[PDB]
């Protein structure tokens, strides 16, 4: 939900709606904050996910540290799925 | 938000109209020898349309608890504190007290309440403390104690606490219970058809510091007692001073539900 | 569920939340022994019941010993801590009806909590109490009453010092009268505007009574403010 009810609604938006077209400018202010708002929580959410996986007793983990580079891969998948959002929104818009 | 740090949320109330998903929340710390040397508290209003940085922030002059709302409207909000000092806030200013209910003689004690009466075409309130003196305040015009009765037990140990009081789901002529924390639910009516002494019920039988009280809705009047680590269901008759559907003796001392 | 109680007890083993922890679980466990005893397993249940019920009473006993010591010592220092100890005395006092000099002193510092809520008025008054007030403060002799409070700062002495505070609050009303005169000096038809400015200046001058120099300085600041506002 927190990482894919956002990122399947961020890619569901429609920026330009239906001279006076300056209202569109005003309209495209509003939803901008929308995506920004949503993005922050996902940058929050994935982040919080890491803390959950780290802070836990598991007595057979206090001699084996968690690795790093695949957590950077989890982070990277989060980035690229943001990108897939925005390119879907832009292409639907231009259509 | 990352300011919601080192501050236990000791209530959450919900906004009363239908399709406004806002929540009013309420963050504190008791056992005040570890009163936090950092943040003086300020509660919040979040929305679910976006997990917005708190729409409005209410800044009190002391540790907000128990912060109920104003009934069925998108305007106004109450609060409690730790002095005894109630509070009151409107929505078109993200600031301190709109009308801070002042200090007068009696109520100088921590308040776990800001409970509304059905005073029609207006607004109203009452409180409760670890002194007893449940002390009604004014309506709309706010600064005076209306029916300021320090209540008293029949055999004169008037330091009788309370939490989480419940009213009537049948039109509400002032019949209510007070969740008295020493293990004995109390009850009242305020219209003393008798003399001023009108605390009928001590429902002794629940255990230790009680934390739950709620009438049941959707058909009837059976009230609940989820306060200590047994979760009962009680009933209101003068012959049934004992549960009905007692449920499990639990682990992990109970603290609250509905 | 005797071992659920024993697990919860010795794992999670105000101040008086501890005695409530004890006597909650204890009268809680008192009801089952009554319920059973209205014999082979009953001997081992008699073992656990014995010491577990028995040492937990040991903890409540030493708890009242230790916090009789703590109330005694904090009381001695008093002659935070106050809110804790008055809440504690109320709470095991509630328990023990369900020392005498100590409770007398509690009533005394509650009826002096009246004047301890007058100390807070006095300290507010110190907070909002001044370039305008430089004249009066340069002429005022409030330091004599301040020195009376300072000799008080290190029985009925407290009461007479409360009446001294009342007189000082009257001097605070004098400070806020200085503030009010400052605020009213803050705020063809040229005759009407000149008359309004002269009326404000006359009100300030009448409401006044180095002092002459400061009055001239305030009048000059008024003239500068009038030139700033009337040139627009």
């Amino acid at each position: 939900n927190r990482v894919d009810s956002n990122l399947g609604a961020i890619s569901s938006t429609l920026l330009v709606e239906l001279e006076g077209f300056v209202e569109q400018n005003r309209f495209q202010k509003k939803q901008a904050e929308l995506l920004a708002i949503r993005n922050e929580e996902v940058r929050r959410a994935i982040e919080d996910l890491y803390t959950l996986v780290r802070n836990y007793p598991r007595e057979n983990t206090e001699d084996v540290l968690d690795e790093k580079e695949v957590s950077l891969l989890v982070r990277h998948y989060s980035k690229n799925m943001y990108n897939a959002i925005m390119q879907c929104t832009l292409n639907s818009l231009q259509a | 938000d990352p300011n919601n740090i080192k501050r236990s949320a000791s209530y959450v109330n919900w906004h009363p109209d239908g399709s406004v998903p806002k929540v009013v929340v309420a963050y504190s710390i008791l056992q005040f020898q570890q009163q936090p040397a950092g943040m003086p508290l300020s509660s919040y209003i979040w929305d679910v349309n976006n997990p917005n940085t708190p729409e409005y922030e209410m800044v009190p002059t002391s540790q907000i608890c128990c912060a109920k709302f104003n009934l069925k409207d998108n305007n106004l909000v109450g609060a409690g504190q730790y002095n005894g000092q109630l509070a009151y806030f409107d929505v078109r200013k993200g600031n301190g007290p709109v009308e801070a209910t002042p200090i007068d003689i009696s109520h100088r004690d921590p308040i776990y309440d800001f409970a509304w009466l059905q005073s029609k075409t207006g607004t109203e309130c009452m409180t409760v403390s670890t002194d007893g003196n449940v002390l009604w305040w004014d309506l709309r015009k706010m600064n005076e104690c209306v029916e300021n009765m320090p209540l008293k037990e029949k055999n004169s140990e008037t330091t009788v606490g309370g939490v989480c009081l419940e009213y009537d789901t049948n039109a509400g002529p002032t019949n209510f219970m007070v969740g008295t924390e020493q293990g004995q639910i109390f009850s009242c009516n305020r219209k003393a058809k008798n003399p001023v002494d009108r605390v009928k019920y001590v429902l002794s039988g629940h255990h230790g510091p009680i934390y739950g009280l709620r009438r049941n809705p959707f058909n009837s009047k059976y009230f609940l007692s989820i306060g200590d680590w047994t979760a009962r269901v009680w009933v209101e008759d003068t012959a049934v001073k004992t549960p009905i559907l007692t449920t499990k003796y639990h682990p992990t001392y109970l603290t609250g539900g509905t | 569920d005797l071992k659920d109680v024993a697990d919860l007890f010795h794992q999670y083993k105000p101040y008086s939340g501890a005695a409530y922890w004890v006597r909650g679980l204890m009268e809680r466990i008192k009801d089952p022994m009554d319920r059973l005893l209205t014999s082979e397993l009953f001997r081992e249940i008699q073992r656990t019941y014995d010491h577990l019920w028995e040492e937990m009473t040991e903890y409540r006993t030493r708890a009242v010993d230790a916090w009789c010591a703590q109330v005694a010592a904090t009381s001695d220092e008093k002659l935070p801590a106050l809110v804790r100890l008055l809440r504690e005395t109320k709470y095991f006092l509630l328990l023990e009806t369900s020392s005498a000099k100590d409770l007398f002193a509690s009533a005394d510092t509650f009826r002096q909590q009246i004047s301890a809520l007058d100390l807070i008025c006095s300290i507010y008054n110190k907070v909002q109490r001044l370039a305008v007030e430089k004249p009066l403060v340069q002429q005022k002799l409030d330091a004599v009453e301040q020195a009376l409070n300072r000799g008080l700062a290190e029985i009925d002495t407290y009461i007479k010092e409360c009446m001294e505070l009342v007189k000082d609050v009257d001097l605070v009303l004098n400070t806020i009268k200085d503030n009010v005169k400052a605020t009213q000096g803050i705020l063809f038809d040229e005759l009407n505007d000149a008359f309004n400015q002269l009326i404000q200046q006359r009100h300030s001058e009448i409401r006044d009574a180095k002092g002459a120099a400061s009055w001239r300085a305030y009048v000059d600041y008024f003239s500068n403010i009038v030139i700033d506002g009337f040139s627009a």
